[PDB]
C-alpha cells in the first residue's frame, strides 16, 4: 500500500536477517546489542544509496 | 454435625501457614514483570482466548492481561493501576518494591513476631524516606524559557530510553515537549490527535499544527470539487443537509392537485434556502456531524466549495480550538465571528489513505500526532510509549523538582535508613534494617537485565555513598558506576514519592490479614 | 442382618427430607454448639489489635473489613439457632451503630456458661429467670459509673478527642489524622436546633496517592463532565430544573397537520424562534448555571452557549434533591423562569481533574451549609472501602452524643466493675437462682479476655491484676496496650471512653437473644430447597 | 413518566417472568448486585419506567410474585439475577389449587388475594403516576388460571380507568397435558373479554388464521365433555352450579361468530 513493488523482497531479507543473528546469540551476545548494531548498518546503506 | 453452620464447600484457612502462603503468592506476580526494567529490558507477548496478541514492555498493561484470581495477588495488580493514573511512569518499579518488602520480612513472620510490630515499622520508615527525597530535591531559580525547555527534554528522554523507540528518543522528545506547551491550563488529554497510519518508517512520523482526520464517506460528485485552498473559512455545523421529512411526526392532507405541486416545490425550497445562506457567508469548507446528501454535494461542486459529513465529535471539537469557530445547529445566524480560518488546507495521500489537513493556525491550542509504522502492534506500542512522556511532562510543569536515576536515589535512601536504625534499640533494628536492604532491588535488576556482575558493582555503590557522591548511579555502556546527574538521567521527584506510598500501603495490608473465607459459586 | 423399623406415630408420618430434633440432649445442647462456633470466628477482630478478614461472596467480590456486622452479612449461615445471634447484632447497628461485636461475644458467653449449669441439675426455667434478674441489676448499676460527659459539641478541639476511640478501634495508627476529618465535617453541618442527620455527610472515593491526601470540602462533587462550553463561573445563580431541557410535548398522541405549502415553510422557523425566547427569558434573570435532570436538546444547547450559561445534567433524582439543599434552590417541574426564591447562590462552580477524573465542584466559602462531602483518596479500591466504614462509625458516634452526652470508662474498666457488683448481689440471694447470677457476672470477663488474647499477653494475669485494683476503689483502671508486659493503666486520664447509650443497648439485646435460644425445645425443619 | 408494574403468577408465569427481567437488566446495564455500571445516556432516560431507585444507587424492579406453592419461590431467589427483587414482594401459600380453577377462585383464592392487593398498593404509592399493569398467567392449570382470573378481576375494580395487558399462554393444539384442560380454559376466556385491553397468546383484541382455530377446537372438546357431565361434581360441589358453565359455552360461541371466516326435500320451496 505504500509503494506496491517489492512485497516478496522484504520477507526474504527479513528472514535472512534473522538467520544470521542465530550464530551471534549462541556466542553469548545480548539481543539488544544485535538490534543496536543493525540500526547503525541501515544508516550506512541508506546514506550510500 | 447433623446440622452444619456454613454451606458445604466453604473453604477456610488461617494461621501462620495462611500468611506465609501469601508472601509466596506475590513472588509470582513480581517475577512476571521482572525482566522489563531498564534500557535493556525485554517485552512480553500475551494472547487472549480469541487469538489477538498484545506485545508490550509496561507493567500496567501486562498485569491487566493476566487472569489473576488469587485474592492476595490481586492487591499488586490494583496498585499498578493507581500508579499509571496518578503519575503514569514507574509502574513496574512499585511491583518489585512491593514484593521485596514482603520477602525481607518473611523469616520474621515464621519466628512468631507479632505482625502489628511490622506495620508500625513499615509506616515509620516510609515517612522517613519520603521526607528525605524532598530535602535533597534539586530545583532552579527563575526558570526561564530556555532552561525550562532543556529540563523537560531530559525528563522525556529518560522515560523513553527503556521502550521500543530507544534509538529515536532524541527525535521524539522534541515533539512531545512542543505538544504540551500548546495547551493552556488544564492540559486535557483529549486535545492530542494520536493517529495511526500503516506503512512507512519510524522516522517519518510528523506533528502537525492543527487538525487532521481521515476522509469520510462521500457521494457522487465528490471528485469534481477542488482539493486545495489558500485562505478558506471553516463553517462548523450540526445539521442534516439532505432531502428528508421535516418532522418524523407529521402528516399532510391536501385536497387539490394544484396544492400537490406546491408541496413538492416546498421541500426543494427549504433545502436550497439553507445552502444559499452558507454560500452567501463566504465559507469555503463545511463540516457536519450529521450526513450530507448527494444533492448538497453537487451544489457545492458547482461553486468550488468543499463539503464533508459524518465527522466524529472528537474531531470537530479539536478543530474549534484550532481555528476558532463554534458549532452551529442553525443556519439563520452565520456571522463573521462564528467562522474558522487557517493558512493551508489540502487532501493528501499517506499510506493508501486520504487525509485532510488544516495547518497554519497561529492561535492553535491543540496538535495531532501521525504515527508511521509497519504493523498493528508496532503502532500500539509506539502510542503507549508516547503516553508515558506526555504524562511525565504534564506532571513536570506543576512540580519543577527533579532527582537523579538509575538506582542513584534508591541507594541514598538505604544509606539514611541504615544509619537511623543503629540508634533506636529493640526489635525496630531488625525491621528498619530489613527495610533498607530491600531498597537495593532496583540497582540489582539493572545489572541482571544487562548481564553484569550484580554483586561487585553493588559493593562499589555502597562504598561511594558511605564516604561523603549523592547522585552516583550505574552505567550500562561503561560497565561501571558514574554520576547520573551529570549524565543527564533525570526524573521528577513525584514518581518516587508515590511509588513508596503505594508499595508501603500494599505491603501493610497483606500482612494484617489473618484468615480467608471463600464461599461456593 | 436385621433392620430396625420406624417407631409408630409422628415419625412414620413425616415427609421425606424433613428432620425432627426434640429433647434436651438433641436440641438444646446442639444449639449451644452452633452458637459457640460463631463466637470464635469474629472474636479475632476485637480491639485495637484486631486482624482483618478476607471474605469472598458468591459474586467473586472481595471484602477486606474489620466490622463485625459486615463479616456476618457476607457470610451465609444455615443454622437456625445461629441465625438469631446474627439478627440480634444487626439491630444494634441501626439503633446505635457501634457495638456489633459486643453482642456476639456476650451472647457467646451467656450461652456457653448455661451448659454447665444444665448438667449440675438446674432446670431451663431457673436459668432464664436467673439471667433476667441479673439483667435488671446491671441497668441500675450502669448509670452510677458515668464519668466525663460531653461539654461542647461545637468546639473543634473537644469533639475530635471524643470520636478518636471509635476510629482507633478500626484503623490503628491513623487514628489521629482520621479523627480530624470527621470532626471538621460534623460541626459544619450541625444546625442550631441540634437535629443531626447522618445523610448530610457524603463520601466520594477517587483512586489517588494516599490516605494523608484526603480532604474535606463544603459542597458537592460529581463524577461527570460539563455538557456545554462554559466551565468556570465566579458568582453563579443556579436554577435547578426537574423537567428535561427541550420543547414541551403533550402526553396524548398528537400530530401536526399541514394542508398548505405556506404553513410548511414556517413550521421549522416557528419552533426555533419559540426556543430562543424561552432560553433568553432565563438568561435575563442572571441565572449563569442551569442544572437539569432530564434529556438535553440539540437546539436548546445552541442557545445555552450563546448567552454564556453553564449546563449540567444529573440523572440520579435523589442526587438532584441534595443539590437543592446545598445551594438553597427549588426544583421547577415546568420550564419557566424562576422568580426570586428559586435561585440558588453558590460561591464557585468549576470543572476540575482530580487523579484522572473530571469532576464538577460546587464549592462554598461559608462553613454553614446543609451538605458536606469528604473526599477519600487511597491506592487500592479495597483500602478506601475499609476507611469508608471507619468514617461511618465516627459519624454515628456524633449522633449518639447529641442524644445522650454521658460517657463511661472503656477498655474493660466497665465490665470488670460490673462483675464485682453483680457477684456480691448474688451472694445475698439464698436459693437456686444464686448460681445463675454468679454465672452472669463471669460472662463479663470474656471482653477483657478477648483484648488480652489479641494483644499477645497472658490473659489470666490481666484479670488477676484488674480485680485487685478495683477492689481498692479505682474504677477507672483498664488494660494497657503499649506495655509489653501485662500491666494496667488509668483510662479517664488516658482518654478512652465509650458512650453510655452504646453499652445500654448492647446488654439488653444480647440477653434477649440468649434467653430465646434456651426456650426452644423441639425443632421441626423442612426439606432444604 | 407513566411508570408500569408487573405481576407474575403460577409456576409457568414465574419461569417466563424470571427470564423476562434478563433482557432488560442487561440491556440497561444493571449489575446482578443491583448497582449500575453502564456507559450510555440512552440507558438512563427511561430507567424509571421499569425500575425504582433506592438510596445509594440501588435499582429494584417493580414485579410482584404470587403463587399457591412455596416451592416455586426459592428457584427464582437462588437463580441468576434473583437477589435484586424486593424481599417483601414474595406472596406464597401453603395448600395449592391442584389444577382446580374453582378452588383457586372462591374457596381458597379469597384469602391470599387480600394479601396481594396490599402489596400492589405500596408499590403504586412510590410511583409518580402509573398508566397500567402487566400480568402473566396460564390457561390450562387451575392453580394459575383460577388465581389469575380472580386477581385480574380485583385489579380492574379498584382501577376502572387504567389499561391492563396480559401475556397468557394457551394449550397445545392436538395433545392435551391435563384431563380437565377444556374446563379450565372456557371459564377463563369469557372473564378476559370485558376485563382486559390487550392479550397475547404464546405457544376483538386477541393477538398472537385469525385465531378462529384456537376457539373452535376448545369448544369441540368442551361440548363432548359436558354432554356426559363428566368430572362436573368437582366444580359444582365447592360452590358452582350448572348455569355457570352454560354461560361459558354460550359466550364462547359468540366470539366465534364475530370471527367469521368470510335435505332430500327440495321440490317446490
Ligand atoms: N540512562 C540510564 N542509565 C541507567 N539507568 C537508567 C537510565 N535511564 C533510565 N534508567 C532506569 O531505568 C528504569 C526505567 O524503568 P521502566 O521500564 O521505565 O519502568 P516503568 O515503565 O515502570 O517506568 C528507571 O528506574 C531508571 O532508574
Ligand atoms: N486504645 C484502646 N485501649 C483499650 N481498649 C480499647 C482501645 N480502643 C478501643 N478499645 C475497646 O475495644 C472495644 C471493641 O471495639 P470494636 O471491636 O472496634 O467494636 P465493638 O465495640 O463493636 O466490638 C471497645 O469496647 C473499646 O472499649
Ligand atoms: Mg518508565
Ligand atoms: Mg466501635
Amino acid at each position: 500500500d505504500e509503494i506496491g513493488d517489492g512485497t516478496t523482497g522484504v520477507v526474504v531479507l527479513a528472514g535472512a536477517l534473522l538467520e544470521e543473528a542465530e550464530q551471534l546469540l549462541d556466542r553469548g551476545i545480548h539481543p539488544i546489542r544485535i538490534a543496536d548494531g543493525y540500526e547503525q548498518a541501515a544508516r550506512v546503506a541508506i546514506e550510500h544509496l | 454435625t447433623p446440622v452444619i453452620l456454613l454451606k458445604e464447600g466453604t473453604d477456610s484457612s488461617q494461621g501462620i501457614p495462611q500468611l506465609v502462603s501469601n508472601i509466596s503468592a506475590c513472588q509470582v506476580i513480581a517475577e512476571a514483570v521482572r525482566t522489563t526494567l531498564g534500557p535493556r529490558g525485554m517485552d512480553k507477548l500475551i494472547v487472549d482466548g480469541r487469538g489477538k496478541a498484545t506485545i508490550s514492555n509496561d507493567g500496567a498493561t501486562i498485569l491487566k492481561l493476566l487472569d489473576v484470581v488469587h485474592p492476595a495477588a490481586k492487591t499488586l495488580v490494583d496498585i499498578a493501576k493507581s500508579q499509571d493514573a496518578e503519575v503514569g511512569d514507574g509502574t513496574t518499579s512499585v511491583t518489585l518494591l512491593a514484593a521485596e518488602f514482603l520477602k525481607q520480612v518473611k523469616p520474621y513472620v515464621e519466628e512468631g513476631l507479632h505482625p502489628q510490630i511490622i506495620i508500625r515499622a513499615f509506616r515509620t520508615a516510609t515517612q522517613l524516606a519520603v521526607n528525605k527525597i524532598k530535602e535533597i530535591a534539586v530545583t532552579v531559580k527563575k526558570a526561564d524559557k530556555v532552561e525550562q525547555r532543556k529540563l523537560l527534554e531530559k525528563c522525556a528522554m529518560t522515560a523513553l530510553s527503556s521502550k521500543l523507540i530507544s534509538q529515536q528518543k532524541a527525535f521524539f522528545a522534541k515533539m512531545v515537549v512542543d505538544a504540551v506547551m500548546m495547551l493552556d491550563d488544564l492540559l486535557q488529554l483529549k486535545m492530542i490527535g494520536i493517529k495511526k497510519v500503516q506503512g512507512g518508517a519510524l522516522e517519518d512520523s510528523q506533528l502537525v499544527a492543527g487538525v487532521a482526520f481521515k476522509k469520510t464517506f462521500s457521494y457522487a460528485g465528490f471528485e469534481m470539487q477542488p482539493k486545495k485552498y489558500h485562505n478558506p473559512k471553516i463553517a462548523l455545523l450540526n445539521v442534516e443537509l439532505e432531502l428528508k421529512a421535516e418532522k418524523d411526526n407529521a402528516e399532510i392532507r391536501v385536497h387539490t392537485v394544484e396544492d400537490y405541486q406546491a408541496i413538492v416545490d416546498a421541500e426543494w425550497n427549504i433545502l436550497y434556502d439553507k445552502l444559499e445562506k452558507i454560500h452567501h457567508s463566504g465559507a469555503k469548507v463545511v463540516l457536519s456531524k450529521l450526513p450530507i446528501g448527494d444533492v448538497a454535494t453537487q451544489y457545492f461542486a458547482d461553486r468550488d466549495m468543499f463539503c464533508a459529513g459524518r465527522v466524529p465529535e472528537e474531531d470537530l471539537k479539536r478543530t474549534m480550538m484550532a481555528c476558532g469557530g463554534s458549532i452551529q445547529t442553525s443556519v439563520n445566524a452565520l456571522s463573521a465571528d462564528v467562522l474558522g480560518r487557517c493558512q493551508v488546507f489540502e487532501e493528501t495521500q499517506i499510506g493508501g489513505e486520504r487525509y485532510n489537513f488544516f495547518t497554519g493556525c497561529p492561535k492553535a491550542k491543540t496538535c495531532t500526532f501521525i504515527l508511521r509504522g509497519g504493523a498493528e502492534q508496532f503502532m500500539e506500542e509506539t502510542e503507549r510509549s508516547l503516553h508515558d512522556a506526555i504524562m511525565i511532562v504534564r506532571r513536570a510543569i506543576k512540580n519543577d523538582s527533579v532527582v537523579a536515576g538509575g538506582g542513584a536515589i534508591e541507594m541514598e535512601l538505604s544509606k539514611y535508613l541504615r544509619d537511623y536504625s543503629r540508634t533506636i534499640p529493640g526489635k525496630q533494628q531488625l525491621l528498619i534494617g530489613a527495610y533498607a536492604k530491600a531498597l537495593e532491588i532496583i540497582p540489582r535488576q539493572l545489572c541482571d537485565n544487562a548481564g553484569f556482575d550484580a554483586t561487585n558493582i553493588l559493593n562499589k555503590l555502597r562504598a561511594r555513598h558511605a564516604q561523603g557522591g549523592t547522585w552516583y548511579g550505574v552505567d550500562i555502556n561503561n560497565e561501571d558506576i558514574a554520576d547520573n546527574f551529570e549524565a543527564f538521567v533525570w526524573e521528577p521527584a513525584m514518581v518516587r514519592i508515590n511509588a513508596l506510598t503505594a508499595a508501603s500501603e500494599a505491603a501493610c495490608l497483606i500482612v494484617s490479614v489473618d484468615e480467608t473465607i471463600k464461599n461456593p459459586r | 442382618a436385621l433392620h430396625v423399623p420406624k417407631a409408630p406415630g409422628f415419625a412414620q408420618m413425616l415427609k421425606e427430607g424433613a428432620k425432627h430434633f426434640s429433647g434436651l440432649e438433641e436440641a438444646v445442647y446442639r444449639n449451644i454448639q452452633a452458637c459457640k462456633e460463631l463466637a470464635q470466628t469474629t472474636r479475632t477482630a476485637y480491639g485495637p489489635n484486631g486482624m482483618n478478614k478476607m471474605v469472598i461472596n458468591h459474586l467473586e467480590k472481595l471484602f477486606v473489613t474489620n466490622d463485625a456486622a459486615t463479616i456476618l452479612r457476607e457470610l451465609e449461615v444455615q443454622h437456625p439457632a445461629a441465625k438469631m445471634i446474627v439478627m440480634a447484632s444487626h439491630m444494634q447497628e441501626q439503633e446505635v451503630g457501634d457495638g456489633t461485636n459486643f453482642v456476639l461475644v456476650f451472647a457467646g458467653a451467656l450461652l456457653e456458661l448455661a451448659e454447665e449449669l444444665l448438667r449440675i441439675g438446674l432446670s431451663v426455667s431457673e436459668v432464664i429467670e436467673g439471667y433476667e434478674i441479673a439483667c435488671r441489676k446491671a441497668h441500675e448499676i450502669l448509670p452510677n459509673l458515668v464519668c466525663c460527659s460531653a461539654k461542647n459539641l461545637r468546639d473543634i478541639d473537644e469533639v475530635s478527642s471524643l470520636l478518636r476511640t471509635s476510629i482507633m478501634s478500626k484503623q490503628y495508627g491513623n487514628e489521629v489524622f482520621l479523627a480530624k476529618l470527621i470532626a471538621q465535617a460534623c460541626v459544619s453541618i450541625f444546625p442550631d436546633s441540634g437535629h443531626f442527620n447522618v445523610d448530610n455527610i457524603r463520601v466520594c472515593k477517587i483512586l489517588g496517592s494516599g490516605i494523608s491526601s484526603s480532604s474535606v470540602l463544603h459542597g458537592m462533587v460529581f463524577k461527570k463532565e460539563t455538557e456545554g462550553d462554559v466551565t468556570s463561573v465566579k458568582d453563579a445563580k443556579i436554577a435547578v430544573y426537574s423537567c428535561p431541557f427541550d420543547g414541551m410535548i403533550t402526553e396524548t398522541k398528537g400530530t401536526v397537520l399541514i394542508k398548505t405549502a405556506e404553513e410548511l415553510m414556517n413550521f421549522s422557523k416557528g419552533e426555533e424562534n419559540l426556543m430562543d425566547a424561552q432560553v433568553k427569558a432565563i438568561a435575563d434573570t442572571g441565572a449563569n448555571v442551569v442544572v437539569t435532570g432530564g434529556k438535553v436538546a440539540d437546539m436548546a444547547l445552541h442557545y445555552a452557549n450563546k448567552y454564556n450559561i453553564m449546563l449540567v445534567r444529573l440523572n440520579s433524582k435523589w442526587d438532584l434533591r441534595r443539590l437543592c439543599k446545598t445551594v438553597g434552590a427549588t426544583a421547577l417541574p415546568r420550564l419557566t423562569p424562576p422568580v426570586l426564591e428559586e435561585m440558588g447562590h453558590c460561591d464557585s462552580v468549576y470543572l476540575s481533574e482530580v487523579g484522572d477524573t473530571q469532576v464538577v465542584v460546587f464549592k462554598h466559602e461559608k462553613e454553614d451549609g446543609a451538605i458536606s462531602t469528604i473526599v477519600l483518596r487511597g491506592s487500592t479500591d479495597n483500602l478506601m472501602d475499609d476507611i469508608e466504614r471507619a468514617v461511618d462509625d465516627g459519624v454515628n458516634t456524633f449522633k449518639v452524643l447529641t442524644r445522650d452526652k454521658r460517657l463511661v470508662p472503656g477498655g474493660g474498666a466497665t465490665e470488670i466493675e460490673l462483675a464485682k457488683q453483680i457477684t456480691s448481689y448474688g451472694e445475698t440471694c439464698p436459693g437456686l437462682e444464686q448460681y445463675a447470677i454468679k454465672k452472669f457476672a463471669e460472662a463479663f470477663e470474656a471482653i477483657p479476655r478477648a483484648l488480652a488474647e489479641n494483644s499477645g499477653v497472658k490473659a489470666n494475669e490481666v484479670i488477676s491484676k484488674l480485680y485487685a485494683v478495683h477492689q481498692e476503689g479505682n474504677k477507672n483502671v483498664g488494660l494497657d496496650i503499649e506495655a509489653e508486659v501485662p500491666a494496667v493503666k488509668d483510662m479517664l486520664e488516658a482518654g478512652i471512653l465509650d458512650t453510655y447509650l452504646g453499652k445500654y443497648w448492647a446488654i439488653k439485646l444480647a440477653t434477649n437473644a440468649a434467653v430465646t435460644v434456651l426456650r426452644v425445645d423441639q425443632i421441626i425443619m423442612a426439606k432444604p430447597a | 413518566m407513566r411508570e408500569i408494574v408487573h405481576i407474575q403468577a403460577g409456576q409457568c408465569g414465574n419461569q417466563i417472568g424470571a427470564k423476562f427481567w434478563e433482557v432488560i437488566s442487561d440491556e440497561h446495564g444493571i449489575d446482578p448486585t443491583g448497582t449500575y455500571h453502564g456507559d450510555s445516556d440512552l440507558q438512563l432516560d427511561r430507567i424509571s419506567v421499569y425500575y425504582n431507585e433506592a438510596t445509594g444507587g440501588k435499582y429494584v424492579p417493580r414485579a410482584i410474585l404470587v403463587d399457591l406453592e412455596p416451592g416455586t419461590m426459592d428457584s427464582v431467589r437462588s437463580g441468576p439475577f434473583g437477589q435484586i427483587f424486593r424481599p417483601d414482594n414474595f406472596v406464597f401459600g401453603q395448600s395449592g389449587a391442584g389444577n382446580n380453577w374453582a378452588k383457586g377462585h372462591y374457596t381458597e383464592g379469597a384469602e391470599l388475594v387480600d394479601s396481594v392487593l396490599d402489596v400492589v398498593r405500596k408499590e403504586a404509592e412510590s410511583c409518580d403516576c402509573l398508566q397500567g399493569f402487566q400480568l402473566t398467567h396460564s390457561l390450562g392449570g387451575g392453580t394459575g388460571s383460577g388465581m389469575g382470573t380472580l386477581l385480574i378481576s380485583k385489579i380492574r375494580e379498584e382501577y376502572p380507568d387504567r389499561i391492563m395487558n396480559t401475556f397468557s399462554v394457551v394449550p397445545s393444539p392436538k395433545v392435551s397435558d391435563t384431563v380437565v384442560e377444556p374446563y379450565n380454559a372456557t371459564l377463563s376466556v369469557h372473564q378476559l373479554v370485558e376485563n382486559t385491553d390487550e392479550t397475547y397468546c404464546i405457544d376483538l383484541h386477541f393477538f398472537m388464521t385469525a385465531i378462529q382455530e384456537l376457539f373452535k377446537r376448545i369448544s369441540e372438546q368442551f361440548t363432548a365433555m359436558f354432554r356426559r357431565k363428566a368430572f362436573l361434581h368437582w366444580y359444582t360441589g365447592e360452590g358452582m352450579d350448572e348455569m355457570e358453565f352454560t354461560e361459558a359455552e354460550s359466550n364462547m360461541n359468540d366470539l366465534v361468530s364475530e370471527y367469521q371466516q368470510y335435505e332430500e326435500a327440495e321440490e317446490e320451496a
